[PDB]
């Protein structure tokens, strides 16, 4: 419904708290009844729009390499590190970090968790091949940057439904605490 | 008993093995007093590279970790300085068996980065871990890959587990469980083995 403020704007007019609740009922009675299109045109001259927060997520754009291999690339951040995805269609689960093997990149088992998070939540382990070139950081830093731009170029090859999920599952959002003065 | 030696070897001037006796005389002498201990290891040695040359036996001379004897040491003199892989008697003693001047056998060895000295997390190949001294030592020689488990393997070794029950979390036997392990290992035996021992 109008605010009392954009009502008092349209009418060029100041009215109370009340004035503006009863208007409000008149008008909620006139949807109630079988209004018709001109009716219907009247009440909609009274109701401003809303938007969500779903939509805005950009789905990346798919690629293709030189060999006809098509690929979704991403971009995360987590406190100084830095990471730079590439997810491709089709793969075997191999993920390179920095040119090496993400369990020799990655020694510790908390890492190797953040980097199947991703796949996993939407059960597409071992059917993706990433390439993923990491900088700045710590190791902790580095396993949230990674997972969050893989998380950004999966995106690309899941439907509407699972990039939502990912979503809510707080996957493709950037973490904004970093240290303080 | 059946290999005996051919040569007196005088560990004191009380004490001596005369040529003839068989090699366990050798062998005790050095477990009974162990101020003897080193020069009876290469004793040993002497005798089955030369034996099994004659052809009295077949030899197998299996070293595991065989990048230590050509690289450094963490061991001091009592000046503080350092002391390298070629003085101690024991690592010279065994260089010796890893050249090909013998025949009748077989020397098979295994690089291992864990243990290793001055080397870093990710280094494998056969030249990182050996030296320049290593490799030229070696060469000629076979090597041979060790990979991670295909899958094959991997799905054998964790049916293994499952035999002996050693997977008690309710959700390893089922598939996704699998699929977890196989992605947190990579395939990897030491890893999946680690991650199975607390499961
Ligand atoms: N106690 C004792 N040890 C010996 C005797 N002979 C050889 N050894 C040991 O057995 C090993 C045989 O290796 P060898 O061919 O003689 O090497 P090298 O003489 O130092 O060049 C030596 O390293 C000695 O430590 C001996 O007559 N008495």
């Amino acid at each position: 419904w109008l605010i009392k403020e954009e009502l008092e704007e349209m009418l060029v007019e100041k009215l109370s708290d009340l004035d503006y609740m009863q208007f409000i009922r008149l008008l909620e009675k006139l949807l109630t009844s079988q209004c018709g299109a001109a009716e219907e045109e009247f009440v909609q001259r009274f109701r401003r729009s809303v938007t969500l927060e779903s939509k805005k997520q950009l789905i990346e754009p798919v690629q293709y390499d030189e060999q006809g291999m098509a690929f979704s690339k991403s971009e995360g951040k987590r406190k100084t590190a830095k990471a730079e995805a590439i997810v491709y269609k089709h793969g075997s689960g191999r993920i390179k970090v920095n040119g090496i093997d993400y369990q020799l990149y990655f020694p510790i088992t908390q890492d190797r968790e953040q980097l199947m998070f991703p796949f996993h939540f939407v059960d597409r382990l071992g059917k993706h091949d990433v390439t993923c070139t990491v900088s700045g950081g710590g190791r902790s830093a580095q396993a949230g940057a990674i997972r969050l731009a893989m998380a950004k170029a999966l995106c690309s090859f899941v439907t509407e439904d699972e990039v939502e999920w990912m979503r809510q599952a707080g996957l493709l959002t950037t973490d904004p605490r970093v240290r303080e003065r | 008993n059946q290999i005996k030696v051919q040569e007196k070897y005088v560990w004191n001037k009380r004490e001596s093995t005369e040529k003839g006796s068989p090699l366990g005389e050798v062998v005790e002498q050095g477990i009974t007093r162990v101020r003897n201990a080193t020069d009876a290891v290469g004793i040993v040695l002497k005798e089955l590279k030369r034996q099994s040359s004659l052809g009295m036996f077949h030899l197998l001379v299996a070293v595991d970790g065989i990048n230590a004897l050509w690289g450094r040491t963490t061991l001091k003199r009592e000046d503080k300085s350092p002391i390298a892989p070629e003085e101690l008697a024991l690592v010279h003693n065994l260089r010796k068996m890893m050249k090909n001047d013998w025949h009748g056998g077989a020397i098979v060895s295994a690089l291992s980065q864990t243990g290793s000295l001055f080397k870093p997390r990710k280094a494998y190949l056969p030249q990182e871990l050996l030296g320049k001294e290593g490799f030229d030592a070696l060469d000629p020689f076979i090597p041979i890959l060790v990979s991670n488990y295909n899958p094959k393997e991997f799905e054998s070794c964790i049916q293994y587990y499952l035999e002996n029950n050693w997977l008690q979390h309710e959700k390893a036997p089922t598939e996704e469980g699998k699929k977890e392990l196989l992605f947190l290992s990579n395939a990897n035996p030491s890893l999946l083995e680690r991650h199975c021992a607390y499961l």
